[PDB]
Protein backbone atom coordinates (compact mmCIF):
# COMPACT_ATOMS: atom_id res chain seq x y z
CA UNK A 1 0.00 0.00 0.00
CA UNK A 2 1.50 3.49 -0.75
CA UNK A 3 -0.32 6.27 1.19
CA UNK A 4 -3.75 6.30 3.64
CA UNK A 5 -5.56 9.40 3.82
CA UNK A 6 -8.25 9.93 7.13
CA UNK A 7 -10.62 12.46 7.93
CA UNK A 8 -11.41 11.75 11.78
CA UNK A 9 -13.46 13.23 13.96
CA UNK A 10 -15.64 12.59 17.05
CA UNK A 11 -17.61 13.99 19.50
CA UNK A 12 -17.43 13.03 23.35
CA UNK A 13 -19.73 13.66 26.21
CA UNK A 14 -20.32 14.86 28.78
CA UNK A 15 -16.89 16.87 28.10
CA UNK A 16 -18.72 18.63 24.88
CA UNK A 17 -15.18 18.07 22.96
CA UNK A 18 -15.40 18.10 19.20
CA UNK A 19 -12.63 17.64 16.79
CA UNK A 20 -12.38 17.07 12.80
CA UNK A 21 -8.54 16.18 11.61
CA UNK A 22 -7.12 15.11 8.53
CA UNK A 23 -3.88 12.26 8.82
CA UNK A 24 -2.07 11.42 5.92
CA UNK A 25 0.64 8.10 6.99
CA UNK A 26 0.23 8.73 10.69
CA UNK A 27 0.80 12.90 10.46
CA UNK A 28 -1.54 14.93 10.90
CA UNK A 29 -2.32 17.62 7.44
CA UNK A 30 -4.69 20.18 9.76
CA UNK A 31 -7.61 19.98 12.16
CA UNK A 32 -10.24 23.02 12.76
CA UNK A 33 -10.21 25.04 15.74
CA UNK A 34 -13.63 24.53 16.91
CA UNK A 35 -13.32 28.03 18.76
CA UNK A 36 -11.89 29.95 16.09
CA UNK A 37 -13.90 27.97 13.34
CA UNK A 38 -10.62 28.09 11.58
CA UNK A 39 -8.33 25.74 9.50
CA UNK A 40 -5.24 25.02 11.23
CA UNK A 41 -2.54 23.92 9.03
CA UNK A 42 0.05 21.54 10.82
CA UNK A 43 3.14 22.79 8.92
CA UNK A 44 1.86 26.23 7.54
CA UNK A 45 3.59 25.93 4.09
CA UNK A 46 0.61 23.44 3.71
CA UNK A 47 -1.84 26.51 3.75
CA UNK A 48 0.26 27.65 0.62
CA UNK A 49 -0.93 24.35 -1.89
CA UNK A 50 -4.58 24.04 0.34
CA UNK A 51 -7.41 25.00 1.44
CA UNK A 52 -10.88 23.87 3.56
CA UNK A 53 -13.81 25.60 3.78
CA UNK A 54 -14.20 24.92 7.96
CA UNK A 55 -18.48 25.52 7.90
CA UNK A 56 -18.39 21.89 6.73
CA UNK A 57 -16.19 20.64 9.68
CA UNK A 58 -18.71 22.42 12.51
CA UNK A 59 -21.67 21.26 10.37
CA UNK A 60 -20.14 17.61 10.57
CA UNK A 61 -19.51 17.82 14.52
CA UNK A 62 -23.10 18.97 15.06
CA UNK A 63 -24.35 15.74 13.54
CA UNK A 64 -21.73 13.55 15.05
CA UNK A 65 -22.79 14.85 18.48
CA UNK A 66 -26.83 14.11 17.76
CA UNK A 67 -25.40 10.60 16.43
CA UNK A 68 -23.60 10.40 19.78
CA UNK A 69 -26.65 10.90 22.01
CA UNK A 70 -28.94 8.17 19.46
CA UNK A 71 -25.81 5.51 20.14
CA UNK A 72 -25.60 6.31 23.70
CA UNK A 73 -29.15 5.32 24.36
CA UNK A 74 -28.90 2.19 21.84
CA UNK A 75 -26.16 1.04 23.89
CA UNK A 76 -28.22 1.18 27.18
CA UNK A 77 -26.21 3.75 28.47
CA UNK A 78 -23.04 1.71 28.00
CA UNK A 79 -19.71 4.11 29.22
CA UNK A 80 -16.42 3.56 27.95
CA UNK A 81 -13.35 1.68 29.31
CA UNK A 82 -10.41 3.83 30.59
CA UNK A 83 -7.42 2.80 28.71
CA UNK A 84 -4.48 4.74 30.19
CA UNK A 85 -1.79 6.32 28.00
CA UNK A 86 1.99 5.01 27.51
CA UNK A 87 4.36 8.23 28.71
CA UNK A 88 7.99 8.63 26.49
CA UNK A 89 10.01 12.19 27.08
CA UNK A 90 12.71 12.19 24.26
CA UNK A 91 14.34 15.27 22.63
CA UNK A 92 14.54 15.88 18.86
CA UNK A 93 18.30 15.51 18.36
CA UNK A 94 21.59 14.46 20.41
CA UNK A 95 22.02 17.32 23.42
CA UNK A 96 24.81 19.48 23.15
CA UNK A 97 25.29 21.75 26.05
CA UNK A 98 23.76 25.89 25.12
CA UNK A 99 22.83 24.38 21.89
CA UNK A 100 18.65 24.71 21.14
CA UNK A 101 16.57 21.56 21.43
CA UNK A 102 13.46 20.06 22.12
CA UNK A 103 11.46 17.98 24.92
CA UNK A 104 8.91 16.14 23.39
CA UNK A 105 6.25 14.07 25.49
CA UNK A 106 4.73 11.45 23.54
CA UNK A 107 1.64 10.17 25.23
CA UNK A 108 0.24 7.05 23.33
CA UNK A 109 -2.55 4.24 23.16
CA UNK A 110 -5.31 6.09 25.46
CA UNK A 111 -8.94 6.81 25.52
CA UNK A 112 -11.11 9.34 26.03
CA UNK A 113 -9.48 11.50 24.44
CA UNK A 114 -9.19 13.74 27.59
CA UNK A 115 -5.18 14.35 29.00
CA UNK A 116 -3.92 17.23 31.18
CA UNK A 117 0.00 17.29 30.22
CA UNK A 118 2.08 20.04 32.42
CA UNK A 119 5.92 20.37 31.61
CA UNK A 120 8.00 20.56 34.94
CA UNK A 121 11.94 22.49 35.19
CA UNK A 122 13.32 22.18 38.44
CA UNK A 123 9.88 20.96 40.00
CA UNK A 124 8.24 23.58 38.94
CA UNK A 125 5.46 24.29 36.10
CA UNK A 126 6.91 26.16 32.79
CA UNK A 127 5.37 27.32 29.62
CA UNK A 128 7.20 29.72 27.75
CA UNK A 129 7.52 28.47 24.36
CA UNK A 130 5.53 25.11 24.98
CA UNK A 131 3.12 24.01 21.94
CA UNK A 132 0.72 20.50 21.74
CA UNK A 133 -1.08 18.87 19.29
CA UNK A 134 -5.00 17.72 18.91
CA UNK A 135 -5.72 13.94 19.51
CA UNK A 136 -4.66 11.74 17.00
CA UNK A 137 -6.02 9.10 15.64
CA UNK A 138 -4.73 5.03 15.83
CA UNK A 139 -5.83 1.77 13.67
CA UNK A 140 -6.89 0.28 17.49
CA UNK A 141 -9.17 3.48 18.15
CA UNK A 142 -7.18 5.05 20.74
CA UNK A 143 -5.66 8.40 20.79
CA UNK A 144 -1.91 9.72 20.58
CA UNK A 145 -0.45 13.45 21.21
CA UNK A 146 2.55 14.88 21.29
CA UNK A 147 3.76 17.88 23.53
CA UNK A 148 7.05 20.51 22.74
CA UNK A 149 9.48 22.31 25.57
CA UNK A 150 12.30 23.93 23.69
CA UNK A 151 15.09 24.81 25.74
CA UNK A 152 18.54 25.35 26.34
CA UNK A 153 20.58 21.96 27.38
CA UNK A 154 22.32 23.03 30.62
CA UNK A 155 24.22 20.19 33.52
CA UNK A 156 22.00 22.04 36.10
CA UNK A 157 17.91 21.68 34.75
CA UNK A 158 16.08 19.07 35.10
CA UNK A 159 12.86 18.06 33.28
CA UNK A 160 9.71 16.30 33.82
CA UNK A 161 6.25 15.69 31.57
CA UNK A 162 3.82 15.23 34.05
CA UNK A 163 0.42 13.52 32.59
CA UNK A 164 -3.11 13.23 33.97
CA UNK A 165 -5.43 10.77 32.38
CA UNK A 166 -9.02 9.13 34.33
CA UNK A 167 -7.08 5.27 33.37
CA UNK A 168 -4.32 6.03 35.59
CA UNK A 169 -4.40 5.30 39.40
CA UNK A 170 -2.10 8.30 39.64
CA UNK A 171 -0.58 11.22 37.56
CA UNK A 172 2.69 9.94 35.66
CA UNK A 173 6.31 11.74 35.91
CA UNK A 174 8.65 10.93 33.31
CA UNK A 175 11.93 12.52 33.72
CA UNK A 176 14.64 13.69 31.18
CA UNK A 177 18.45 15.08 32.22
CA UNK A 178 21.52 15.73 30.70
CA UNK A 179 24.36 14.34 33.53
CA UNK A 180 28.03 14.26 33.75
CA UNK B 1 -4.67 32.16 -6.92
CA UNK B 2 -6.45 29.23 -8.13
CA UNK B 3 -7.52 27.70 -4.94
CA UNK B 4 -7.05 23.80 -4.12
CA UNK B 5 -9.89 22.47 -2.04
CA UNK B 6 -10.09 20.00 0.17
CA UNK B 7 -13.29 18.02 -0.09
CA UNK B 8 -14.78 16.33 3.31
CA UNK B 9 -17.12 13.68 3.21
CA UNK B 10 -20.30 14.79 5.20
CA UNK B 11 -21.77 12.68 7.80
CA UNK B 12 -25.28 11.78 8.18
CA UNK B 13 -27.98 11.13 10.75
CA UNK B 14 -27.85 7.52 12.15
CA UNK B 15 -31.23 5.30 12.39
CA UNK B 16 -33.09 7.84 14.74
CA UNK C 1 -8.77 14.75 39.05
CA UNK C 2 -12.07 13.58 40.54
CA UNK C 3 -14.63 13.84 37.71
CA UNK C 4 -15.69 10.17 37.78
CA UNK C 5 -18.87 10.65 35.53
CA UNK C 6 -19.04 7.97 32.72
CA UNK C 7 -17.71 9.02 29.37
CA UNK C 8 -19.42 8.06 25.67
CA UNK C 9 -17.44 8.96 22.63
CA UNK C 10 -18.38 8.50 19.24
CA UNK C 11 -15.93 8.45 16.31
CA UNK C 12 -15.99 8.74 12.14
CA UNK C 13 -13.30 7.72 10.35
CA UNK C 14 -13.07 7.74 6.38
CA UNK C 15 -9.76 6.35 5.01
CA UNK C 16 -8.58 6.85 1.52
CA UNK C 17 -6.23 3.46 0.70
CA UNK C 18 -3.79 4.48 -1.95
CA UNK C 19 -2.15 1.66 -4.40
CA UNK C 20 0.23 2.79 -7.13
CA UNK C 21 -0.78 6.42 -6.75
CA UNK C 22 -4.54 6.93 -7.69
CA UNK C 23 -4.17 3.49 -9.99
CA UNK C 24 -6.11 1.73 -7.09
CA UNK C 25 -8.39 3.15 -4.18
CA UNK C 26 -10.36 1.86 -1.54
CA UNK C 27 -12.83 3.78 0.90
CA UNK C 28 -13.43 2.88 4.32
CA UNK C 29 -16.04 4.54 5.88
CA UNK C 30 -15.96 3.61 9.77
CA UNK C 31 -18.22 4.51 12.84
CA UNK C 32 -16.77 3.44 16.42
CA UNK C 33 -19.07 3.80 19.33
CA UNK C 34 -16.66 3.68 22.23
CA UNK C 35 -14.21 1.52 21.68
CA UNK C 36 -16.16 -0.63 18.88
CA UNK C 37 -16.02 -0.24 15.54
CA UNK C 38 -20.16 -0.86 14.90
CA UNK C 39 -20.59 -0.44 11.16
CA UNK C 40 -18.91 0.07 8.14
CA UNK C 41 -18.80 1.14 4.38
CA UNK C 42 -16.04 -0.44 1.93
CA UNK C 43 -16.05 0.25 -1.78
CA UNK C 44 -15.39 -2.86 -2.13
CA UNK C 45 -18.53 -3.79 -1.17
CA UNK C 46 -20.71 -0.90 -2.18
CA UNK C 47 -22.95 -1.04 0.81
CA UNK C 48 -22.92 -0.39 4.48
CA UNK C 49 -22.11 -3.92 6.80
CA UNK C 50 -22.99 -4.24 10.56
CA UNK C 51 -19.60 -5.57 12.39
CA UNK C 52 -21.73 -5.50 15.36
CA UNK C 53 -25.60 -5.78 16.65
CA UNK C 54 -24.94 -1.84 17.76
CA UNK C 55 -24.28 -1.19 13.89
CA UNK C 56 -27.59 -2.81 12.06
CA UNK C 57 -30.12 -0.56 12.69
CA UNK C 58 -27.59 2.35 11.06
CA UNK C 59 -26.73 -0.27 7.96
CA UNK C 60 -30.30 -1.18 7.22
CA UNK C 61 -31.38 2.91 7.43
CA UNK C 62 -28.22 3.84 5.22
CA UNK C 63 -28.53 0.78 2.46
CA UNK C 64 -32.21 1.93 1.99
CA UNK C 65 -30.82 5.47 1.04
CA UNK C 66 -30.42 4.67 -2.77
CA UNK C 67 -28.93 8.26 -3.52
CA UNK C 68 -26.66 8.34 -0.16
CA UNK C 69 -25.22 4.78 -1.45
CA UNK C 70 -24.30 6.22 -4.95
CA UNK C 71 -22.41 9.54 -3.64
CA UNK C 72 -20.38 7.02 -1.28
CA UNK C 73 -19.72 4.62 -4.27
CA UNK C 74 -18.22 8.22 -6.11
CA UNK C 75 -16.42 9.28 -3.30
CA UNK C 76 -13.14 7.11 -4.30
CA UNK C 77 -13.30 10.00 -7.19
CA UNK C 78 -15.06 13.17 -5.54
CA UNK C 79 -13.15 12.70 -2.35
CA UNK C 80 -10.37 10.12 -2.02
CA UNK C 81 -8.25 10.89 -6.53
CA UNK C 82 -9.61 14.96 -5.49
CA UNK C 83 -8.04 14.91 -2.13
CA UNK C 84 -4.66 12.96 -3.18
CA UNK C 85 -4.07 15.62 -6.54
CA UNK C 86 -4.66 18.45 -4.23
CA UNK C 87 -2.37 16.93 -1.08
CA UNK C 88 0.43 15.29 -3.60
CA UNK C 89 2.65 18.04 -3.91
CA UNK C 90 3.26 18.74 -0.17
CA UNK C 91 2.60 14.86 1.35
CA UNK C 92 2.96 12.19 -0.96
CA UNK C 93 6.32 14.13 -2.40
CA UNK C 94 7.68 15.57 0.96
CA UNK C 95 11.70 14.67 1.21
CA UNK C 96 13.40 15.80 4.11
CA UNK C 97 17.22 14.98 4.60
CA UNK C 98 18.50 13.30 7.90
CA UNK C 99 21.27 14.64 10.29
CA UNK C 100 23.53 12.05 11.02
CA UNK C 101 25.64 12.28 14.42
CA UNK C 102 27.91 9.63 15.56
CA UNK C 103 29.34 9.53 19.46
CA UNK C 104 29.91 7.21 22.62
CA UNK C 105 26.73 6.82 24.46
CA UNK C 106 26.60 8.73 28.04
CA UNK C 107 25.58 5.08 29.25
CA UNK C 108 28.18 2.19 29.15
CA UNK C 109 26.00 -0.76 30.19
CA UNK C 110 28.96 -3.62 29.03
CA UNK C 111 32.70 -4.17 30.48
CA UNK C 112 35.54 -4.48 27.54
CA UNK C 113 32.47 -2.89 25.58
CA UNK C 114 32.72 0.94 23.78
CA UNK C 115 28.62 1.11 22.75
CA UNK C 116 28.83 3.54 19.78
CA UNK C 117 25.05 5.66 18.55
CA UNK C 118 24.41 6.56 15.33
CA UNK C 119 21.96 9.12 15.49
CA UNK C 120 18.97 10.04 12.61
CA UNK C 121 17.44 12.71 12.53
CA UNK C 122 14.63 15.00 11.20
CA UNK C 123 13.86 12.87 8.20
CA UNK C 124 10.55 11.87 6.11
CA UNK C 125 9.51 9.77 4.94
CA UNK C 126 10.18 6.79 7.35
CA UNK C 127 12.07 4.30 4.83
CA UNK C 128 15.78 4.09 5.66
CA UNK C 129 18.49 2.07 5.70
CA UNK C 130 21.30 2.33 8.40
CA UNK C 131 24.40 0.10 8.38
CA UNK C 132 27.31 -0.08 10.58
CA UNK C 133 31.10 -0.59 8.94
CA UNK C 134 34.27 -1.55 10.90
CA UNK C 135 37.05 -0.75 8.04
CA UNK C 136 34.69 -1.03 5.41
CA UNK C 137 33.19 -4.74 6.35
CA UNK C 138 29.52 -4.90 7.51
CA UNK C 139 29.13 -5.41 11.23
CA UNK C 140 25.46 -7.51 12.09
CA UNK C 141 26.35 -8.74 15.54
CA UNK C 142 26.11 -6.59 18.24
CA UNK C 143 23.44 -4.00 16.45
CA UNK C 144 20.39 -2.49 18.51
CA UNK C 145 17.71 0.04 17.02
CA UNK C 146 15.01 2.14 18.64
CA UNK C 147 13.39 1.16 15.03
CA UNK C 148 11.01 4.27 13.53
CA UNK C 149 10.30 6.92 16.15
CA UNK C 150 7.58 10.13 14.19
CA UNK C 151 8.64 13.10 15.89
CA UNK C 152 4.60 14.11 15.09
CA UNK C 153 6.26 17.65 13.14
CA UNK C 154 6.61 15.69 9.59
CA UNK C 155 9.84 14.50 10.66
CA UNK C 156 11.67 10.92 11.92
CA UNK C 157 14.39 10.01 14.34
CA UNK C 158 15.86 6.75 14.51
CA UNK C 159 19.02 5.81 16.44
CA UNK C 160 21.48 2.74 15.62
CA UNK C 161 23.57 1.25 18.77
CA UNK C 162 26.98 -0.94 18.00
CA UNK C 163 28.36 -2.72 20.76
CA UNK C 164 32.07 -2.89 20.07
CA UNK C 165 35.26 -4.17 21.53
CA UNK C 166 37.83 -1.24 20.67
CA UNK C 167 41.18 -2.20 18.37
CA UNK C 168 43.94 -0.23 17.15
CA UNK C 169 43.51 0.88 13.66
CA UNK C 170 39.71 1.17 13.51
CA UNK C 171 37.42 3.21 12.23
CA UNK C 172 33.62 3.15 12.07
CA UNK C 173 31.42 4.03 9.64
CA UNK C 174 27.63 4.72 10.20
CA UNK C 175 26.19 4.61 6.34
CA UNK C 176 22.49 5.71 5.39
CA UNK C 177 20.42 5.23 2.73
CA UNK C 178 17.24 7.86 2.48
CA UNK C 179 15.46 8.80 -0.48
CA UNK C 180 15.71 12.63 -0.05
CA UNK C 181 19.92 11.42 -0.78
CA UNK C 182 20.96 10.19 -4.58
CA UNK C 183 24.02 8.26 -2.72
CA UNK C 184 24.41 6.98 1.28
CA UNK C 185 24.82 9.65 3.65
CA UNK C 186 27.98 8.30 5.97
CA UNK C 187 29.80 9.57 9.52
CA UNK C 188 33.04 7.91 10.87
CA UNK C 189 34.33 7.47 13.95
CA UNK C 190 37.96 6.60 15.21
CA UNK C 191 38.97 6.34 19.11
Amino acid sequence: EEHVIIQAEFYLNPDQSGEFMFDFDGDEIFHVDMAKKETVWRLEEFGRFASFEAQGALANIAVDKANLEIMTKRSNYTPITNVPPEVTVLTNSPVELREPNVLICFIDKFTPPVVNVTWLRNGKPVTTGVSETVFLPREDHLFRKFHYLPFLPSTEDVYDCRVEHWGLDEPLLKHWEFDA
Amino acid sequence: QARQMVQAMRTIGTHP
Amino acid sequence: MGDTRPRFLWQLKFECHFFNGTERVRLLERCIYNQEESVRFDSDVGEYRAVTELGRPDAEYWNSQKDLLEQRRAAVDTYCRHNYGVGESFTVQRRVEPKVTVYPSKTQPLQHHNLLVCSVSGFYPGSIEVRWFRNGQEEKAGVVSTGLIQNGDWTFQTLVMLETVPRSGEVYTCQVEHPSVTSPLTVEWRA
